[PDB]
């Protein structure tokens, strides 16, 4: 789910960049170091609002190292999945152990043990799919799934979905 | 070849369930008149792609009947609901008057003109507007242009779901198609002169028939495609020839401006049907070539492994073959001080 | 890396059950609590975003940045290519693809009307912003379906759920 | 809040010896780390000497933040503090 | 090995009509795949009738 | 089963050096390591312990008349091109001539037939990347002088407009950091820009 | 690690919200080890597991293999691990270089092979 959050970043600048263009350079450095990153605490930062008018304040010189430390506060759009949430998805891969879907930047893996039994995996089909009499879910097929668990990594998030309840599966 | 026999029997055992499912579905439809296209394409059905084509044709031309049989509730939206509304609406007679479905099928199957597409006495816009004005109560369309677009898209869907057009396009692509590769920005930057993907960075018009002799090239192209670097495109040099031939079969012979409008509508719907049909045929051909190359490489690896492990023990002189010799091994590993 | 405006949170002895993330229970954790603070420390509400609002905001910000980088002189692919960073480019491409392929409302005025309906409504004056975002995003059609997908709305029976769903379906472009 | 406005600054308008020493050290370190020099150098090569030359001409781009006992502070530019 | 191959196959024992159809489909598949081998065999050993 | 398979020269070479015959043959460039320098030859070692030698005709350029020891010393690895390979004896001869170490770039044998290869696309991408290589960055110049002002030509003329005749301003020149433009007021609404060439510059920002 | 379903009794499980598994004292190879996958493929270790290892090869792909399957570590002396840049200047282990073209990235050299 997408949100607006007020975040802050600590930026350290080498003395070789102490020029008139210091502020703009700090702005592009912030944009390059925040746009697209993935933090387990917050999720995924997709964009920074008002990216060219961010206040940086006054940097403090670190005693003994010369480099200046800047405290940058900004507002950004953040997306983070939650346990027990039902969202739309697009299937990216089909495999006997289960199928992998994509919910924005997040890639969700659904095991066969969380798939209804009538959706038997068909490897002979082109492309291979988990199909039933009235349902056929393959690569590129819209699916509505509920996120059950989320795994936190260093700079990545792994989520597990399920389609075993009602109003789920193919859409 | 015996391993191929085992694989082929497994494949047919798999597709037998699908063909039985299609037979059961058709029996549940219980058509008053047996559809000649159904019989003709079911008798010659060999691949699961053709079975899927049969299923699509049956579901499209009997969407109401198939939906009822499903009913004979999760609010899944039927993708054919709009077409069912068109069937129920007063504009469906105009869609009939464009061209007779049975006559179209006979002409296409014969590949030559058996009947002439009769142009209605009034232009498509004339008939659409007249029926809209005389049936404002039932015509669900708002403007005559909207009804015109709906009729064109319905005709395009009818042409697209015709099994014969799909079969002809698939045969043409499988016989005379070529392979072209496009590069994404990731492909534009990551395909380096030392990378193994550099062999096909700018390949063009590669014959399909020659691919089976070199499976690794196609496998590597697919692997590069899966990495988000390249895009594989299959195109036919004579696609315009097939389009023109099918248009000539479908087009009417009238010369009046009303006939000109009817021919324009038919041609536009036919182009839309081609636009919808091309990706599916491309994917089917791609999967077929993938399976062929994979099987070739599987057999090649099997032969290589067999050659690797086919060696009898060393035969000492003055002894028969198969005798185990006494052996002494001397080694030091590296040779450093 | 990035630090939230909420700090402190030192050691204690009590342990609470409203700490684990759970969408059904509407327990979003401390950093996503209902009450937030801005850079001035004033009171602030949690700001959820539906796919329509998120798409509008991301498109506006990206096109503003693209215009600024060109000296103030539409395509999603070009707009994604505007940003810097290959991984960032891929992430924004994926988000844009998701938003485009599931955009319930691609028009500013439709989204504005939807937000006005979901905010100014007397029944919706109690609705949690997460519930509002879920309702505007999932595009549910039935009261039972919405309740099954959103367990929180089951306990809120003072909501004109069916007519609001029909209003959303009407506002949804067919 | 904690910052004190420029009009109501009540600390001494002179550069104390501790502030002078710290400013010279920081500027010398920054110059030794390839920071731009804001004054013309005739033949000088020692970072400390360049820093002293910058200070004499009121060209050091640093700000002194003087902490009052209660936690409030005053920000003085090194170009507006009088140096002996 | 056959059990492993047929583990996914729920229904294996086909009818006689289905059996003959399977044989015909297998023959056609081999003829399509081994067309080069059959052509070379027919061309080299043209004297023998109905080798295929 | 067939009798025991005896390894041949190629198989023994691949087993020992772990280097395939294709990846180690004529017309290849490898970073060999110099192990012994002599007047008439240089003895070098490859990465895979393959001892190599070069006759004196190739260590140094044919035009140069220096000594092999002066130019190259022990421990100074250099690029070399394979000329001959003794697979049985694991001996190779190398060349240091730049006609091999530098000109050999498109070492792949990929068929570039225009019917099946898009030569035009690869060429266009090649000038694209070459122009990208040509692209560089530039920054402003800062000078400390009482009469120096970072202004444009029109900006300098307007600044001198408010001043009487004869006042002088100094601004960076468009011909490069080694050039300086001096603008002085010849007459009311009449100014002369004079370019000054700098010699023996200590730094770009320096005078 | 194996990314596969495992069935174990509830008596052998503890609810630990964080893994932070240390792979030390296990197998023969550690992180950032240049090992030989087979007779043809040579790679480096990116992530170690209690049951297997993750190896990035010279081609640019990722593989998962048991510790037994790996041939051995490619112990190379400085007289063997030698790198030469485009201009011909020798570059040793741990030095920072920048890509001449492409993404033009930069980093510290971990291992040199061919």
């Amino acid at each position: 789910m997408f949100f607006l959050k007020d975040l802050s970043l600590i930026l350290t600048l080498h003395p070789s960049y102490f020029g008139p263009q210091m502020n703009q350079y700090l702005r592009e450095k912030l944009l390059t170091d925040v746009e697209g990153t993935c933090t387990g605490q917050f999720g995924y930062i997709v964009t920074v609002l008002d990216g060219m008018n961010i206040d940086v304040g006054k940097g403090r010189i670190i005693p003994g190292s010369g480099s200046a430390e800047f405290e940058v506060k900004y507002r950004a759009v953040v997306w983070k999945p939650f346990k027990g949430e039902v969202v739309d998805a697009i299937v990216s891969n089909v495999s006997p152990i289960g199928f992998f879907a994509d919910v924005g930047p997040l890639n969700v893996f659904v095991s066969t043990r969380l798939i209804p039994d009538n959706l038997v995996y068909n490897p002979s089909n082109s492309p291979p799919a988990y199909m039933s009499n009235d349902e056929l879910i393959t690569k590129g097929s819209k699916v509505r799934l509920k996120v059950v668990g989320t795994r936190t990594d260093v700079n990545e998030i792994y989520a597990i979905g399920s389609i075993k309840e009602d109003f789920l599966g193919a859409i | 070849d015996l391993w191929r026999i085992v694989q082929l029997d497994l494949d047919y055992h798999s597709i037998h369930d699908k063909k039985a499912a299609l037979s059961s579905i058709y029996k549940q439809l219980d058509l008053d008149v047996v559809d000649p296209t159904y019989e003709e394409f079911f008798g010659s059905a060999r691949t699961l792609s053709e079975l899927q084509d049969i299923d699509d044709y049956l579901t499209f031309n009997y969407s109401s009947q198939v939906k009822n049989l499903t009913a004979v509730m999760k609010r899944k939206y039927s993708k054919y609901a709009i077409y069912d509304r068109i069937r129920q609406d007063a504009i469906y007679p105009v869609v009939q008057s464009i061209a007779n479905i049975s006559q179209m099928r006979e002409n296409l199957a014969q590949s030559k003109r058996l009947h002439q597409v009769e142009d209605p006495i009034e232009s498509p816009m004339d008939m659409i507007a007249d029926i809209m004005s005389t049936e404002k109560d039932k015509t669900t369309f708002i403007s005559s242009e909207k009804a015109y677009q709906a009729v064109k898209q319905f005709f395009s869907e009818q042409l697209s779901y015709e099994p014969f057009i799909r079969k002809t396009i698939r045969t043409a692509f499988q016989s005379f198609g070529v392979i072209n590769i496009e590069l994404t920005e990731r492909g534009k930057l990551q395909i380096e002169p030392e990378s193994p993907y550099f062999d096909f960075k700018y390949a063009k018009n590669r014959p399909i028939s020659a691919l089976t002799a070199t499976p690794d090239l196609y496998l590597r192209m697919i692997q590069a495609e899966n990495d988000g670097l390249v895009n594989i495109k299959v195109e036919l040099p004579m696609l315009s020839t097939v389009v023109d031939h099918f248009y000539n079969i479908l087009k009417s012979d009238g010369t009046s401006e009303i006939s000109e409008k009817w021919n324009a509508l038919r041609n536009d719907a036919w182009k839309q049907s081609l636009d919808k049909l091309i990706p599916l045929v491309q994917l089917n051909v791609k999967e077929s070539i993938r399976r062929d190359c994979e099987r070739v490489l599987y057999f090649q690896v099997k032969n290589s492994f067999t050659k690797k492990i086919d060696q009898a023990p060393y035969q000492p002189p003055t002894y028969a073959k198969g005798t185990i010799p006494r052996v002494l091994t001397l080694s030091f590993g590296e040779g450093n001080r | 890396v990035s630090t939230s405006t909420v700090g402190a949170r030192r050691r204690r002895a009590k342990q609470q059950v409203d700490d684990e993330e759970n969408a059904t229970l509407l327990r979003l954790g401390p950093e996503f609590a209902l009450k937030q603070y801005d850079h001035d420390g004033n009171e602030h509400d949690l700001i959820a975003l539906s796919l329509s609002e998120s798409r509008l905001l991301i498109r506006e910000a990206l096109k503003a940045r693209s215009r600024a980088r060109n000296g103030g002189v539409i395509d999603d692919d070009e707009l994604a290519k505007v940003t810097s960073g290959a991984v960032a480019n891929g992430v924004v491409k994926k988000t844009l693809d998701y938003l485009n392929t599931f955009a319930r409302f691609k028009d500013e005025e439709t989204c504005t009307a939807v937000d006005q309906l979901l905010h100014n409504s007397s029944d919706c004056s109690v609705l949690h912003p997460f519930e509002i975002a879920q309702l505007s995003s999932l595009g549910c059609e039935d009261v039972d379906e919405a309740i099954t997908l959103i367990p929180s709305l089951a306990a809120k029976k003072e909501v004109n759920l069916q007519r609001i769903l029909d209003e959303l379906n009407r506002l949804e472009d067919p | 809040e904690l910052a004190i406005l420029k009009e109501e600054r009540t600390t001494t308008p002179y550069l104390t010896k501790y502030e002078r020493a710290r400013i010279l050290g920081t500027r010398a370190l920054q110059i030794s780390m390839n920071a731009p020099v804001l004054v013309d150098i005739e033949g000088e090569t020692d970072p400390l000497q360049i820093a002293m030359k910058e200070l004499s001409q009121r060209k050091i781009p640093l700000v002194i933040r003087r902490y009052l006992p209660d936690g409030s502070y005053e920000d003085w530019g090194c170009d507006e503090l009088i140096v002996d | 090995r056959f059990q492993a191959y047929r583990k996914s196959i729920k229904n294996y024992k086909l009818s006689d009509v289905d059996y003959s159809n399977e044989r015909d489909w297998i023959v056609e598949q081999l003829k399509l795949e081994k067309r080069d081998f059959l052509q070379h065999l027919t061309q080299a050993h043209s004297s023998v009738a109905h080798l295929e | 089963r067939r009798d025991f398979h005896i390894l041949n020269e190629a198989e023994i070479f691949q087993l020992l050096t772990r280097e395939t015959v294709d990846s180690f043959r004529k017309g290849m460039v490898i970073p060999v390591y110099v192990r012994k320098v002599e007047s008439s030859y240089m003895s070098v070692s490859t990465q895979s312990l393959i001892a190599g030698n070069i006759q004196r005709q190739d260590i140094l350029e044919p035009n140069d008349r220096r000594d092999p020891r002066e130019v190259y010393s022990v421990g100074q690895t250099v690029r070399a091109c394979i000329l001959d390979v003794d697979y049985y004896n694991f001996k190779c001869q190398l060349s240091l001539l730049r006609q091999f170490t530098e000109n050999q770039v498109a070492g792949l044998n990929v068929n570039r037939n225009p019917k099946f290869w898009d030569i035009e696309s690869e060429n266009r991408d090649r000038q694209e990347e070459i122009d990208k290589q040509r692209e560089e960055s530039r920054e402003s110049r800062v000078i400390k002088h009482p009469f120096f002002h970072n202004m444009k030509s029109k900006e300098a003329e307007d600044y001198l407009a408010a001043r009487p005749v004869g006042d002088v301003v100094i601004r960076p020149s468009s011909k490069g950091s080694n050039h300086i433009t001096i603008s002085w007021k010849v007459a009311p609404q009449l100014y002369q820009h004079i370019d000054v060439l700098e010699e023996n510059k200590d730094d770009a920002n320096a005078i | 690690q194996t990314k596969r379903t495992v069935i174990v009794f509830s008596n052998y499980l503890i609810k630990s919200t964080d893994s932070t598994v240390s792979i030390n004292e296990s197998g023969r190879f550690e992180l950032h080890d240049l090992v030989q996958v087979n007779s043809d493929l040579v790679g480096i270790v990116i992530r170690a597991q209690k049951d297997s290892f993750d190896v990035l090869c010279s081609d640019g792909k990722l593989l998962s293999l048991p510790p037994v399957s790996i041939y051995s570590k490619l112990n190379l002396n400085p007289n063997q691990q030698i790198a030469i840049d485009s201009n011909g200047v020798e570059v040793k282990v741990g030095d920072t270089v920048r890509e001449f073209t492409g993404e033009r990235r930069q980093g510290t050299i971990l291992h040199v092979y061919r």
